[PDB]
């Protein structure tokens, strides 16, 4: 411990920067909520979505269903003579994704270029305070980080532990990343780093990019799935005991009628 | 076990993460108040996390099978991000008191 | 018991009980209006967002129970803030159906459909108007139409 | 006199306008309180309409 | 019960802050005196740990929800009578309406 600092630089740099980043994050979250706009949904697309949900629910929950009705559903969906998915065809948009290009694009897109706006804020903050020493980090650091860490102090003998305001605010950004969700909730959009990146639950889950292709894919998926009546096994309950109905029947006396 | 509700699971996970982040935040303040070296500080953070996990298991005790399907998230969960938010409050009060 | 009940409660518990009633969508219009108008005259201070749903619920119960005066009293309060709101239009149409002149309610539903194409509630209310007006066969056909 | 080896790295910079900093600090809170009610009324209007 | 936990957490936080202030005063005194590389008193350190352990006990009790995993248990009390009526279809044609009409 050395480099005795003033008590006026801690009350005019640390607290201001902390409040600045806190309120910047909160303002960003509130503005993100405000700017959110609804997307128009057409009735045909809605019906397509509901049919997709129906077929997916049939795929998921198909064990607890009569075999005759299950085959009737599957025929109605398939129906080689007419076919609902076969005849009903909407407009088709020419595509562009390709196998190798999209396989690579999965990584090329990513979220690589989402740090620059925070770098702009850090640059402005460092521009305001040219020669300053905010705090020291207990973690030992290597001298090859000193140019990025100090960036404005002409000292070669000094250690890299003493950080500037730029890295101070940079670490302040991710320090409250998990703290923002504490006051807001699980779905938090106050991340200062990802400013332009849209983070939301997502309006209109269903995205039928190619209605016909999705129709055919579900048509073959419903042909692949088998039928196994999970109701046919009723003998397990046959030889058992009934004591839970004695269970809250004891605790159903205690409540009277209002 | 045949049918599982996502709302209850989400609530359980949210509560778990909330306590994990709060305990980590206070662990950072304690270490910053005392002032130690990096190795000892990281060991102390790990010890605090282990104590929190043990208390979390003690909270459930019996009938825990209905509450949590497994125990891996209880032991290993939010160890890196929690450390990221703990390092901030460790050095926040460290240099505020000693350096200043 | 009325004074005894009104004594050993607080507004928080009463509001929570009304919320639980909404969750269980029970048919207790008498008690809903009994606890509805009581908290509108005792507290009437805060919880606007809750009290709008409470206004709608109380008027819905009053349409069932015996009282159109409170129904219109809540209708004016609902219309004061949101001038254009389709839910209030649906509610007014339901009350109009309850009173007389079903045709103007049908016309209001037609206009609502003209404005917003995707309005399930108005179609359901029309299906219910023809459930009780005509035979159940036509209502079945229209319910099948909307369901399809 | 006092000699400065390398400018200054221990004392607060002389040209540090507090009016701008205080104005920004108060404006952030003012804008947050302004946008809070806007978000609330937007949510209410979207829910009702 | 929750109010007691909240008060205990607040008291522990206040004690932790007081311990921080005491440590700050000790270091301010240390900077006055040359050399004397000694540590802070163990009593206030133990008070700090006591305040840290107490505040971590109520922080877990304040948010305890632990809902049941199985989806059948919440609908174990709900009756089909309430489910039979729906809020979409409500016909306003009943004998109670004409019975309550005069009054």
């Amino acid at each position: 411990p050395e480099l005795l600092l003033d008590s006026n630089i801690r009350l005019w740099v640390v607290l201001p920067i902390v409040i600045i980043t806190f309120f910047v994050g909160m303002i960003r979250h509130y503005v993100s909520i405000l700017l959110q706009s609804d997307k128009k949904l057409t009735q045909e697309q809605v019906s397509d979505s509901q049919v997709l949900i129906r077929s997916r629910v049939l795929r998921e929950n198909g064990k607890y269903i009569p075999k005759q009705s299950f085959l009737t559903r599957k025929y109605y969906f398939n129906n080689p003579e007419d076919g609902f998915f076969k005849k009903t065809k909407r407009k088709v948009v020419p595509p562009s994704p390709m196998t190798d290009p999209t396989m690579l694009t999965d990584m090329m897109k990513g979220n690589v270029t989402n740090v620059l706006p925070m770098i702009l804020i850090g640059g402005w903050i460092n521009m305001t305070f040219s020669g300053f020493v905010t705090t020291k980090v207990p973690f030992p650091l290597t001298l090859r980080f000193k140019p990025m860490l100090q960036q404005g102090i002409e000292l070669l003998t000094l250690d890299a532990s003493w950080v500037s305001s730029a890295s101070w605010y940079f670490l302040n950004v991710f320090g409250l990343r998990s703290i923002y969700s504490l006051i807001l909730g699980q779905d938090n959009a106050a991340d200062q780093s990802r400013m332009m990146q849209e983070q939301m639950t997502g309006a209109a889950m269903a995205m039928p990019a190619d209605t016909n292709k999705a129709f055919k894919t579900e048509w073959e998926a419903l042909e692949l799935t088998d039928h196994q009546w999970a109701l046919d096994d009723v003998e397990e309950e046959l030889m058992a005991k009934d004591l839970h109905f004695e269970g809250m029947f004891k605790k159903e006396l205690q409540t009277s009628i209002f | 076990p045949p049918f599982i509700s996502e709302a209850a699971v989400r609530g359980n996970a949210a509560v778990l993460d909330y306590c994990r982040t709060s305990v980590s935040a206070l662990s950072g303040a304690t270490a910053g108040i005392l002032g130690l070296t990096g190795l000892y500080g990281f060991i102390f953070y790990l010890l605090a996390s282990v104590l929190l996990s043990l208390l979390l298991i003690l909270k459930a005790g019996r009938r825990w099978n209905k509450y949590f399907k497994s125990r891996r998230p209880l032991f290993t969960g939010g160890l890196i991000g929690g450390l990221f938010t703990y390092v901030l409050f460790w050095t926040f009060l460290y240099g505020m008191v000693h350096v200043y | 018991a009325k004074v005894s009940e009104l004594y050993d409660v607080t507004w928080e518990e009463m509001r929570d009980k009304m919320r639980k009633w909404r969750e269980e969508n029970s048919r207790n219009s008498e008690q809903i209006v009994e606890v509805g108008e009581e908290l509108i005259n005792e507290y009437a201070s805060k919880l606007g967002d809750d009290i709008w749903i409470i206004y709608e619920q109380v008027m819905i119960a009053a349409l069932d129970y015996g009282r159109d005066d409170l129904a219109l009293f809540c209708l004016q309060e609902l219309r004061r803030q949101f001038p254009g709101s389709h839910r209030v239009k649906r509610l007014t149409g339901m009350r109009f159906e309850a009173m007389e002149r079903y045709d103007d309610a049908i016309q209001l539903y037609d206009r609502i459909l003209q404005e917003d194409p995707t309005n399930t509630a108005a179609r359901k209310r029309k299906i219910a108007i023809r459930k009780a007006q005509g035979k159940n066969v036509e209502a079945i056909r229209e319910l099948n139409e909307y369901l399809e | 006199t006092r000699v400065y080896p390398s400018k200054q790295f221990d004392v607060l910079k002389d040209d540090y306008d507090y009016v701008l900093i205080s104005s920004v600090l108060f404006g952030l809170v003012f804008a947050t309180m302004i946008t809070k009610r806007l978000a609330q009324v937007k949510l209410l209007n979207r829910a009702w309409r | 019960a929750p109010s007691l936990w909240k008060g205990l957490v607040g008291i522990g936080l206040f004690a932790l802050a007081h311990a921080a202030f005491s440590a700050a005063q000790h270091r301010s005194y240390m900077r006055l005196t040359e050399k004397e590389d000694e540590s802070l008193p163990i009593d206030i350190v133990l008070q700090t740990l006591l305040a840290f352990a107490v505040t971590c006990y109520g922080i877990v009790h304040i948010a305890g929800e632990f809902k049941d995993m199985d989806a059948t248990s919440e609908l174990k009390n709900k009756t089909f009578d309430t489910l039979r009526n729906h809020p979409s279809f409500y016909v306003f044609n009943h004998r109670g309406r004409v019975l309550f009409r005069p009054s």
